[PDB]
RNA sequence: AGUAGAAACAAGGCC
RNA sequence: GGCCUGCU
């Protein structure tokens, strides 16, 4: 409800207006990145150069009522001093780790499950066994493998169809799904998200990352196993070698 | 005893020591000023290598033009541009021999990518030279300010969506009888002619290029105009669509795939060769690449690659080439003068570089001058007769790929033959003949045939030896390539995005040099080690057990004694490192869920905190409050271009309301040619009415978003 | 004809009928016929859904016109003229809520009471073709289907008309009427027999007008038309032309291959000039150091404490005087800066609380060495044009310089074994995997083979002096700070020292690019005369401050000690690539693992330990006398340490261009020696290249100097 | 493993000049 | 003076 | 003196 009272809001005045009647839904995307801060040509020379000055964080404008003005010495941690073209206020990192140390505090019991990859790699990691080390010489050759663990067996677009019919189903568009085990996947999925709190577009990510299946060219010399290519830094060297048995 | 390092190479064979010869620790040579004399010096290069061409004087830009192609044959070794355009088109026609259907399928791919390219895909690019401000503006803000003006202006057919509808408003703008502009300085209308607008259009703008490695001059680097990227995108697709067919092109590939490519020719040509004949490998290099691919060979590819295809493809192909033949470099910042007498400084614009006297120049600006002088029109030069700096480096490497094509022991007639792989400005060359002579012939006739298709092999920087140990840029080979480190070597430090991105970046590039450039265990330990100190010192997370005094210290070490399992705390919050050789490929804030705090837990990857910015090399990342996004410069706000912020913020505004209509916006771009305002109210009216019809909303709540839905449509058509 | 459409519609119709050929991306002026039937379409489908409402109840009121009311109910909901997004997004929508099959096509309205979609067409074939064509494409058809021909004649699937029959003559009366102006017109046949091609769509993209013009302009010399040339390529056939021009070309045009031989590669000419002087920002080999034992490490402390408790422990200063001034500046000024940053430590020192950080007084002799003032005023060009002086700013090759023997030495010395520990690495996962058992026991030969190099103290003062000056001209960027240069090691004993070379003066660093410069007075300690090289000393004004009392193997022995005081600056980039020094440890030791590796794969064992310890297989590093000198696994590590942190102490563009044009050489020497009988095309122009970049860098002459040494070495 | 550099020269230099002795210690 | 090397910094814009 | 900028 309070959408259409914000748009009234905003086409009130008359520059909102002129830009929400002129542009179309295709300018989105431009209108989205115009902006005239450029690129960073040496991100490390300015990121050294930036944490020496006071405030190099920007934080949204709810910094101001949800974190004080200075701890308990009375160093700032945040300034109502606004960013170049954006709302957002200025920030110091005294101000993250005020958050870490005193920010409210939530529920994460989810995040295993949106991050599933992750967490599915520390598992395997940590139930796995090693064995002696050899020293022999190993004849690298490069060949193009699979680096993800669980991919699904979708193409790019495939997936990115898949995602956006399991998190936005109104936005589906016209495609409509035609393999037998699309269907069966995306059944699988939408039962486990039956009821999710958090936002649609992280699940869509999440979905994406375990979903797609990756390709890179590396040189691999015994075992091409996506699970042995995770830990591919580990088990293979110039001389040495390594038996490694990933947990599963 | 005087140690002498470079005494190593009398036991090391050069190649597997040859990390040791690549001061990549130093700072990187930078300009120090205008590059603006480096750019007249390409201009008079580039009609220096042509001066033999015909010249002439083009009838719309009014600026002269040289046209070196089918031009006299070189005598003499030094570089020549003039290609033959006979020798090109048959390069090109035993190419498509040799590989039946490339050119059709290519076509084909390319076809259906520009009938299906969007106007957005402009936005993803560099630096570009926006035509209405005389600057340089990120590719998304002169796209907006481009599409303003050829709205304002009458030109509306963009509104469709797709690129190739954009590339027509490009063109029918043109023909304007005169363009307008509305740039600030309360804001003024300047109104550009014909020829005044299409100058403008065609320029380009020279910056010099910085931290360039391996060369004691610096050079000059251009960036093209908005109205040409279109066309040059739609080149370059067909360019990368027919490479990728190629097995001898390099170009449109990884490193890993080029070692696999060159090591597979390798063992084509030196194995299968009989006892008796011999090989010789020539690891060459292209002098003066730029200066002599001339855009007409380009189009004269371009007409050949689409035979028999649809008109309108081989005119929207074809429309690059011929808006790169007449390009104007526009000169650059321009000089600057001094007084030692007087103790004062001053500052020319190049403009006036066409008017203003030479008794203030060196010995040798001056001549530049005087010899730029006459292509200057309107502050810029023409510079017809080459390229300034790739930007069809495709298409080159194509044209490499077919000389090198050119002499498979079909087309040499000869017992000598030739293969190799060609990327763009560097080759390698495997001859092959039953006796020295027969090597010589062969490496002459390559160099000649070259030299027909307008292209010079730098003689300075190439040598010939028995197959086996080469080099291809920078991948040196001794029976198996070997790996230098030293080229890798400035990714090690802390990139500079932020906490948590650094922290997987740093892991993610130590993991990718121990798989791809052989680093070993524990130097890969210690690289780890050294990374870490870096970013601690860098962030001000120290470890908290530590007295470091800093302006974070304080609550850093106050978190540290609030904390129960000390030994879960990010690095970035001074928690003990706890990365080796076998945890490298896990995120920290993944590898720590063990051993970390509820509380702190929680307090850490919150969604609800403010330093989040809903995300943006493939480093694997975990959303986290150490996220967050540095600053920027905010250096606007004494320039005139005040104005522009406000912009930016309504713009702001009016997208994330948008987002907040249609939840897949963020995801995929939104699509559609109806205005902002319809599609929110058409949404909110749908969503009222199936709410209505099945849900909570109800009658009196449907009214009232009715009636106000019906007020905003009242607004809209006033 | 477009007076037709535009005026027997309405404005509302005509244009979305505008909006929707433009998202198609047709033009209206050229498929006019199309867009009449757009817009004929969308009045269809409109008078069908218009004057219906549903209520409570399955029924409508069918109102005549301007009847609303607050249970508006609409009894349709259009699908058509939506636009494809818009119109895919309601669909999906309503099929989602109520659950029905999405068709695969878009319809044209909506039944909300009945909940099942209609298709509405307007044809000009026969109407049973087109009926059966749109029924046979509605798959699995759930949706009404209904034909509205101009002639009259109507249809649908189980002649369901769910309408009423008031608004079917109202439409057959449109309809009627515009096939009556349509035939007073006389377009009637011609939109009859120009549906076939309506639904196909194709690209007119076109070359006209000034972009012609260009295009007849950019071709070969002797083709005219753009055209023409296309014809000609077209027609194109091989006929030997590439056979045919080679012969015709000119056969001084070759690539003669001149074999390299033993003899063929000759000395580098070094340039002949004054001899270099020293260009550090901080004195190398003589570095003085009053260090003080303390527990601390890193960071530890407050910067400005630690160096006056440091100054507190040597009681032998005297009244300075200068002993080799600086031939080209105002040396009393330095002279003074020294008496101010004494005083002003003396000052510090007297106070209670020790501030972080110092701000000198801005006086005349600081304001001088710091140069501040002198950039000349910024002006424009209107005024300052008839100046007799200007001119452009003096741009010129860098002046010539020779090779002095003091680098060899300072070389040398920066690969010695200390008697103390440079650096302190933090602690690593712990170790579970065999690899990182082994990796802990390389890694710990490393780090001591290294950790006691000098070229680490070097890395560590490097750094620590970026480090404070980047973050001291990034806060004060208006006042002259104070920054103490601090080292911290442990000796032989593990007992923890830190230690004071000098003192370093920020002036006014207001940086905007990334290469402007920030000033400062640097200040150091030492104990060598500089009456031994004074043609080293060139940039320095030495003075004479104290004589210290050190014991040795003979005991008390007294000699003078000496304060180097320079000008000197660095830019926010050098400032950045020197904090970020730590990488030559990384790049020698990945040399050496890499040779280690290199090894234990032919011997199936690890050989660090006895390559270490047992001072096996040993490398020719060095040049004595006696010929060249072997060095052990150990030796090796510091040498490359030192040359990576000479390479980053020295960085210059002829660094970088002299080690690529050697590099060649240097491989094509190697293919020599390798017997694969090398070749070059015009070794002339490589030799050349190379010893344009030797100009003046000290670093850059000493590499030229031991790749001369190598290649008399090498090829005998 | 302590380093050791058979050029060591431990006694052979009566003081080293960058870091010496000076202090009464 | 100093950094630096084919051109710049050694502060700049406005009221 | 005050404001504003440290890749514009």
């Amino acid at each position: 409800m309070e959408r259409i009272k914000e748009l009234r809001d905003l086409m009130s005045q008359s520059r909102t207006r002129e830009i929400l009647t002129k542009t179309t839904v295709d300018h989105m995307a431009i209108i989205k990145k115009y902006t005239s801060g450029r690129q960073e040509k040496n991100p490390a020379l300015r990121m050294k150069w930036m944490m020496a000055m006071k405030y190099p964080i920007t934080a949204d404008k709810r910094i101001m009522e949800m974190i004080p003005e200075r701890n308990e010495q009375g160093q700032t941690l945040w300034s109502k001093t606004n960013d170049a073209g954006s709302d957002r206020v200025m920030v110091s990192p005294l101000a993250v780790t005020w958050w870490n140390r005193n920010g409210p505090t939530t529920s994460a019991v989810h995040y295993p499950k949106i991050y599933k990859t992750y967490f599915e790699k520390v598992e395997r990691l940590k139930h796995g066994t090693f064995g002696p080390v050899h020293f022999r010489n190993q004849v690298k050759i490069r060949r193009r493998v699979d680096i993800n663990p669980g991919h699904a067996d979708l193409s790019a677009k495939e997936a990115q169809d898949v995602i956006m019919e399991v998190v936005f189903p109104n936005e589906v568009g016209a495609r409509i799904l035609t393999s037998e085990s699309q269907l069966t996947i995306t059944k699988e999925k939408k039962e486990e998200l039956q009821d999710c709190k958090i936002s649609p577009l992280m699940v869509a990510y999440m979905l994406e990352r375990e979903l797609v299946r990756k390709t890179r060219f590396l040189p691999v010399a015994g075992g091409t196993s996506s699970v042995y290519i995770e830990v591919l830094h580990l088990t293979q060297g110039t001389c040495w070698e390594q038996m490694y048995t990933p947990g599963g | 005893m005087d140690v002498n390092p470079t005494l190593l190479f009398l036991k090391v064979p050069a190649q597997n020591a040859i990390s040791t010869t690549f001061p990549y620790t130093g700072d990187p040579p930078y300009s120090h000023g205008t590059g603006t004399g480096y750019t007249m010096d390409t201009v008079n290069r580039t009609h220096q290598y042509s001066e033999k061409g015909r010249w002439t004087t083009n009838t719309e830009t009014g600026a002269p033009q040289l046209n070196p192609i089918d031009g006299p044959l070189p005598e003499d070794n030094e570089p020549s541009g003039y290609a033959q355009t006979d020798c090109v088109l048959e390069a090109m026609a035993f190419l498509e021999e040799s590989h039946p259907g490339i050119f059709e399928n290519s076509c084909l791919e390319t076809m259906e990518v520009v009938q299906q390219t969007r106007v957005d895909k402009l936005t993803q690019g560099r630096q570009t030279y926006d035509w209405t401000l005389n600057r340089n503006q990120p590719a998304a803000t002169a796209l907006a300010n481009t599409i303003e003006v050829f709205r304002s202006n009458g030109l509306t057919a963009n509104e469709s969506g797709r690129l190739i509808d954009f590339l027509k408003d490009v063109m029918e703008s043109m023909d304007k009888e005169e363009m307008e502009i509305t740039t600030h300085f309360g804001k003024k209308k300047q109104r550009l002619n014909k020829r005044s607008y299409l100058i403008r259009a065609l320029t380009l703008n020279t910056m010099t290029k910085d931290a360039e490695r391996g060369k004691l001059k610096r050079r000059a680097i251009a960036t093209p105009g908005m109205q040409i990227r279109g066309f040059v995108y739609f080149v370059e697709t067909l360019a990368r669509s027919i490479c990728e067919k190629l097995e001898q092109s390099g170009l449109p590939v990884g490193g890993n795939e080029k070692k696999a490519k060159l090591a597979n020719v390798v063992r084509k040509m030196m194995t299968n060769s009989q006892d008796t004949e011999l090989s010789f490998t020539i690891t060459g290099d292209n002098t003066k690449w730029n200066e002599n691919q001339n855009p007409r060979m380009f189009l004269a590819m371009i007409t050949y690659i689409t035979r028999n295809q649809p008109e309108w493809f081989r005119n929207v192909l074809s429309i690059a080439p011929i808006m790169f033949s007449n390009k104007m470099a526009r000169l650059g910042k321009g000089y600057m003068f001094e007084s030692k007498s007087m103790k004062l400084r001053t500052q020319i614009p190049a403009e006036m570089l066409a008017s203003i006297d030479l008794k203030y120049f060196n010995d040798s600006t001056r001549k530049k001058i005087e010899k730029i002088r006459p292509l200057l029109i309107d502050g810029t030069a023409s510079l017809s007769p080459g390229m300034m700096m790739g930007m069809f480096n495709m298409l080159s490497t194509v044209l490499g790929v077919s000389i090198l094509n050119l002499g498979q022991k079909r087309y040499t007639k000869t017992t000598y033959w030739w293969d190799g792989l060609q990327s763009s400005d560097d080759f390698a060359l495997i001859v092959n003949a039953p006796n020295h002579e027969g090597i010589q012939a062969g490496v002459d006739r390559f160099y000649r045939t070259c030299k027909l298709l307008g292209i010079n092999m730098s003689k300075k920087k190439s040598y010939i030896n028995r197959t086996g140990t080469f080099e291809f840029t920078s991948f040196f080979y001794r029976y198996g390539f070997v790996a230098n480190f030293s080229m890798e070597l400035p990714s090690f430090g802390v990139s500079g995005i932020n906490e948590s991105a650094d922290m997987s970046i740093g892991v993610t590039v130590i993991k990718n040099n121990m798989i791809n450039n052989d680093l070993g265990p524990a130097t890969a330990q210690m690289a780890l080690q050294l990374f870490i100190k870096d970013y601690r010192y860098t962030y001000r997370c120290h470890r908290g057990d530590t007295q470091i005094q800093t302006r974070r210290s304080f609550e850093i070490k106050k978190l540290w004694e609030q904390t129960r399992s000390k030994a879960g705390l990010l690095v970035s919050d001074g928690g003990p490192n706890l990365y080796n050789i076998r945890n490298l490929h896990i995120p920290e804030v993944c590898l720590k869920w063990e051993l970390m705090d509820e509380d702190y837990q929680g307090r850490l990857c919150n969604p609800l905190n403010p330093f989040v910015s809903h995300k943006e090399m493939e480093y694997d990342a975990v959303a986290t409050t150490h996220s967050w996004i540095p600053k920027r410069n905010r250096s606007i706000l004494n320039t005139s271009q005040r104005g522009i912020l406000e912009d930016e913020q309504m713009y702001q505004k009016c997208c994330n309301l948008f987002e907040k209509f249609f939840p897949s916006s963020s995801y995929r771009r939104p699509v559609g040619i109806s205005s902002m305002v319809e599609a929110m109210v058409s949404r909110a009216r749908i969503d009222a009415r199936i709410d209505f019809e099945s849900g909570r909303i109800k009658k009196e709540e449907f009214a009232e978003i009715m009636k106000i839905c019906s007020t905003i449509e009242e607004l809209r058509r006033q | 004809m477009e007076d037709f459409v535009r005026q027997c519609f309405n404005p509302m119709i005509v244009e979305l009928a505008e909006k929707a050929m433009k998202e198609y991306g047709e033009d209206l002026k050229i498929e006019t016929n199309k867009f009449a039937a757009i817009c004929t379409h969308l009045e269809v489908c409109f008078m069908y859904s218009d004057f219906h409402f549903i209520n409570e109840r399955g029924e409508s009121i069918i109102v005549e016109s301007g009847d609303p009311n607050a249970l508006l109910k609409h009894r349709f909901e259009i699908i058509e003229g939506r636009d494809r997004t818009m119109a895919w997004t309601v669909v999906n929508s309503i099929c989602n809520t109520t659950g029905a099959e999405k068709p695969k096509f878009l319809p044209a309205l909506y039944d909300y009471k009945e909940n099942r979609f209609i298709e509405i067409g307007v044809t000009r074939r026969e109407v049973h073709i087109y009926y059966l064509e749109k029924a046979n494409k509605i798959k699995s058809e759930k949706t009404h289907i209904h034909i509205f021909s101009f002639t009259g004649e109507e249809m649908a699937t189980k002649a369901d008309y769910t309408l009423d029959e008031e608004s079917r003559a109202r439409i057959k009366t449109r309809l009627f009427t515009i096939r009556q102006e349509m035939a007073s017109r006389g377009l009637w046949d011609s939109f009859r027999q120009s549906e076939r091609g309506e639904e196909t769509i194709e690209e007119r993209f076109e070359i006209t007008g000034t972009m012609r013009r260009l295009a007849d302009q950019s071709l070969p010399p002797n083709f005219s038309s753009l055209e023409n040339f296309r014809a000609y390529v077209d027609g194109f056939e091989p006929n030997g032309y590439i056979e045919g021009k080679l012969s015709q070309m000119s056969k001084e045009v070759n690539a003669r291959i001149e074999p390299f031989l033993k003899t063929t590669p000759r000395p580098l000419r070094l340039p002949d000039g004054p001899p270099c002087s020293q260009r550090s920002k901080f004195l190398l080999m003589d570095a003085l150091k009053l260090s003080i034992e303390d527990p601390s490490h890193e960071g530890e402390g407050i910067p400005l404490y630690d160096a006056i408790k440091c100054m507190r422990t040597f009681f032998g200063w005297k009244e300075p005087n200068v002993v080799k001034p600086h031939e080209k500046g105002i040396n009393p000024n330095y002279l003074l800066a020294w008496k101010q940053v004494l005083a002003e430590l003396q000052d510090i020192e007297n106070e209670e609380k020790i501030p972080k950080t110092k701000n000198m007084k801005k006086t005349s002799q600081l304001k001088w060495a710091l140069g501040e003032n002198m950039a000349p005023e910024k002006v424009d060009f209107d005024d300052c044009k008839d100046v007799s002086d200007l001119k452009q700013y003096d741009s010129d090759e860098p002046e010539l310089r020779s090779l002095a023997s003091w680098i060899q030495s300072e070389f040398n010395k920066a690969c010695e074994l200390t008697d103390s520990s440079w650096i302190e690495l933090d602690e690593i996962g712990e170790d579970v995997a065999p690899i990182e058992h082994i990796a802990s026991m390389r890694r710990n030969y490393f780090t001591a083979e290294v950790s006691h190099c000098r070229a680490t103290e070097y890395i560590m003062k490097g750094v620590y002096i970026n480090t404070a000056l980047l973050n001291a001209s990034c806060a004060a960027m208006d006042d002259f700070q104070l920054i103490p240069m601090i080292s911290k090691c442990r000796t032989k004993e593990g007992r923890r020292k830190t230690n004071l070379y000098g003192f370093i003066i920020k002036g006014r660093s207001h940086l905007r690019n990334d290469t402007d410069v920030v000033n400062f007075v640097s200040m150091e300690f030492s104990l060598t005369d500089p009456r031994l090289e004074p043609h080293k000393w060139e940039k320095y004004c030495v003075l004479e401050i104290g004589d210290m009392l050190l014991r040795s193997a003979i005991g008390q022995v007294s000699r003078p000690m000496f304060l180097y005081v320079r000008t000197n600056g660095t830019s926010k980039i050098k400032m950045k690539w020197g904090m970020e020094m730590r990488r030559c440890l990384l790049q020698s030791l990945q040399q050496i693992e890499s040779m280690i590796e290199a090894e234990s794969s032919v011997k199936e064992k690890d050989m660090t330990k006895e390559f270490f310890e047992n001072k096996s297989e040993t490398w020719p590093i060095g040049e004595s006398p006696k010929g060249v000198e072997e060095g052990s696994i150990g030796k090796v590590c510091r040498t490359l340490l030192a040359k990576s942190v000479f390479n980053s102490l020295y960085a210059s563009p002829q660094l970088e261009g002299f080690s690529a044009e050697s590099r060649k050489l240097l491989l094509i020497v190697q293919a020599l020696r390798d017997n694969l009988e090398p070749g070059t095309f015009d070794l002339g122009g490589l030799y050349e290249a190379i010893e344009e970049c030797l100009i003046n860098d000290p670093w850059v002459l000493l590499n030229a100097s031991w790749f001369n040494s190598f290649l008399t070495h090498a090829l005998r | 493993y302590s380093p050791t550099s058979p050029s060591y020269s431990p006694t052979s230099p009566s003081y080293s000049p960058t870091s010496p002795s000076y202090s009464p210690t």
